[PDB]
């Protein structure tokens, strides 16, 4: 019952039921900052690497690229330092100096970009790298990765089926990438054949699912939930999966967030407090009283700044 | 330039 | 297999082997920054409460004083969110925002002290609200509370045994209160009879436990190993089943937080870069090397400042 | 004034 590398060390977060949301204690969070790297993407962040090592596209050699310095980038870090690899990360010169030093700390090659730039001068810069070596450089790529939901439909989902005793009615996740809701989704539905309801949740600022299911225009935005609202349908979300979309503005995210803390002992982020909100709001539908409701929350308090 | 892309 | 709130998710922590430490893979870390709140002190911070409920010094009606805001001022004030008791923390004037935005993101009633005072403008200052109104105010004094180490023997113990399947020799841990390698001691010793070794570490600056323990002059200094070298003897430190003291400088620590992170991949605190250094230490002598080894490691980076 | 009492 020991682990290898803290890799090994993914899932099992806890089911915490919530006393100030909901009714009648409906409403059941699942706490993901308890991983290593103290987020979600820990997960996605180990197998993404077993599995290009497993097809052997991954190999003691080779060192890894991507821009994300989000919790994916923070995932990727511990993974590669647990395991021998040494990680590039693009990321525009704009950034945070506590994240440019959580990750110089984590032992990454931070290539700072541009500030005229943003995750351009990131995207398409890490590429380059890639591109002056591709048997050198190998980019994982979170957004369309099918490792990233085959996690989640292998740990994540199953740990709420089994914390639950298939009692789980509805699950509620924002959207970043889409691999919690489609690997948990998939697991409940498919592995185990309980037709629960799906919910993500997206920004009302950038509304992008809701708007390509409604077949209107598509009309991204900028908002303040860190993590979620990527701006485009992510390869990686199944939208055949998802029975519902919720939106959230960033006001509320970020009192939800508070309330959390303050009112629950919970130390949640800020998508956190956006999935929570939403989960509320159904939560108080007569055609939602006697089920029960998992939300993700993905990450931690403290890495943030919901305290203004 | 996408702000929120940098997940 | 929920939690009625997030005080009962406590625990069931992982252990890790480490692969730059030790010999052959001897030392073995306990994470204990995978707790709601984030430390080793969500134990306690449980337990003092439950306890003072149980006993029945506490009631709605009680509310919570200290002057902790350390780790177990954060263990204090999320247990307190979550059952519905408000707290007041004492603490100087000359702390940091972050921590003062932590605990008032947590619903804290924070009692700016004095810099010209430090912690016993704090210490006698929470007294004087509990003196106010000693039927109002209830303070819970982790250094001599049982229930500190009660709960380390009840689960951090215990988890370990199970984790290891009876087969740990040595466990090592930084002293503040004491309660952890008293209560892990306690367990693994007395309720499973097995005659491991008990390694306290403490500040080579302040190393308040071996000079005792040599009969020699008590000389508290200033270090930087934060959570520990409190600069006496806790009545909570059972110094009877102590075995062995090591000492670690500042810089050592320091270093060897750094080292987890960038080589080990885990997100290790202060305090946990002291423990480490000194299980290494034993690790390396023929005489603990076909023994297994196990480290606490209290609190997560993040919350830290080993980031110069 | 013990800095490193605030554990
Ligand atoms: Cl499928
Ligand atoms: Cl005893």
């Amino acid at each position: 019952a020991i682990y290898a590398d803290n890799s090994y060390s993914i899932g099992n977060t806890p089911l915490v039921r919530l006393k100030h949301f909901g009714h009648n204690g409906n409403v059941v969070v699942k706490i993901e900052g308890r991983n290593p790297s103290y987020s979600v993407k820990c997960r996605i962040g180990a197998n993404m690497v077993w599995q290009a090592e497993k097809d052997g596209t991954l190999t003691k050699g080779k060192e890894i690229v991507d821009a994300t310095s989000g919790n994916t980038g923070i995932a990727l870090a511990y993974v590669a330092a647990a395991r021998g690899y040494k990680l590039t990360l693009t990321m525009p010169e704009t950034m945070s100096l506590e994240r440019k030093r959580l990750l110089c700390g984590l032992g990454v090659n931070l290539v700072l970009t541009e500030g005229a730039k943003g995750m351009k001068g990131a995207i398409a810069k890490a590429e380059e790298i890639v591109a002056s070596d591709p048997s050198r450089y190998v980019m994982l790529k979170q957004f369309e990765n099918p490792a990233n939901p085959q996690i989640h439909r292998e740990t994540t989902g199953p740990e709420i089926w089994k914390d639950t005793d298939g009692k789980v009615d509805v699950v509620v996740a924002g959207v970043g990438t889409g691999g919690s809701i489609t690997g948990i989704s998939r697991a409940i539905k498919l592995d185990f054949g309980k037709q629960i309801t799906s919910v993500a949740v997206e920004p009302v600022e950038s509304p992008v699912i809701s708007q390509t299911l409604a077949g209107e225009e598509v009309k991204p935005g900028p908002h303040k939930i860190q993590g979620i609202g990527a701006g485009f349908i992510p390869k990686n979300l199944d939208l055949s999966i998802i029975d519902r979309v919720e939106t959230v503005d960033s006001d509320t995210a970020l009192a939800t967030a508070r309330r959390l803390m303050a009112e629950e002992g919970i130390l949640a982020g800020i998508s956190s407090g956006a999935a929570v909100a939403a989960a509320d709001r159904l939560a108080k539908l007569p055609e939602f009283a006697d089920k029960l409701i998992v939300v993700i929350l993905p990450s931690a308090s403290e890495r943030y700044l919901s305290t203004a | 330039d996408g702000m929120n892309l940098n997940i």
